[PDB]
């Protein structure tokens, strides 16, 4: 799960 | 292997059936994902895909794609899930073995991730893979609890 971007 | 023996079919992901891919993040992850995410997703082709299990779709991985200047790829993970009731089936590890297979093709390919730190079934997960926790970013979500991440990686 990455960051918002 | 798991992913070996379940009957999933894969699909890419491509601007008509994104919608699929937004409900999926919708009620997989708490972080919201914006249009960069989903155009770096579709970009990266054959690394992105849909899992459709008894004809429905309940999980996906999309991948980003960097090259470096020594010539070698880099895949980020940046999401990976499947749908509640149909965890613990195989079909995680379909996904993953999917996008390893890819990574093979290029060579000296490196993966990274992004995994919350209480997050101990996916770290579980990953290292059955040749996965290992390589860094920890403090503050790296901006309103979840715990803020940190692992940064969780696997080079060929
Ligand atoms: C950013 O997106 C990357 S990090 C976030 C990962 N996603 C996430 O945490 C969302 C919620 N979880 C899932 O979507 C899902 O559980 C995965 C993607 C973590 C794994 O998918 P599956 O559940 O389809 O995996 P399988 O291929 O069945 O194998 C599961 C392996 O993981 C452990 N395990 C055992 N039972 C489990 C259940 N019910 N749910 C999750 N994980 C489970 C075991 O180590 C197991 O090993 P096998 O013997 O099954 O291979």
């Amino acid at each position: 799960m990455v960051n918002a971007l | 292997g798991a992913g070996r023996e379940v009957s999933v079919s894969l699909d890419g992901v491509r601007d008509k059936n994104l919608m699929q891919l937004k409900i999926l993040n919708t009620v997989l992850f708490p972080v919201r994902y914006n249009d960069k995410y989903y155009a770096d997703a579709i970009a990266a082709g054959e690394f992105t895909k849909l899992a459709y299990y008894n004809d429905i779709c309940v999980g996906a991985i999309a991948c980003r794609l960097e090259k470096k200047e020594s010539g070698a790829m880099r895949v980020y993970i940046m999401t990976l899930g499947v749908l509640a009731p149909y965890r613990g089936i195989g079909i995680g590890s379909n996904l993953l073995n999917h996008v390893l297979d890819m990574c093979s093709k290029q060579n000296m390919c490196e993966i990274y991730l992004h995994v919350q730190t209480n997050n101990e079934d996916a770290i579980k997960f990953y290292k059955k893979f040749g996965f290992e926790i390589t860094d920890t970013i403090q503050n790296y979500y901006i309103n979840i609890e715990p803020r940190d991440c692992y940064v969780v990686s696997k080079s060929f």
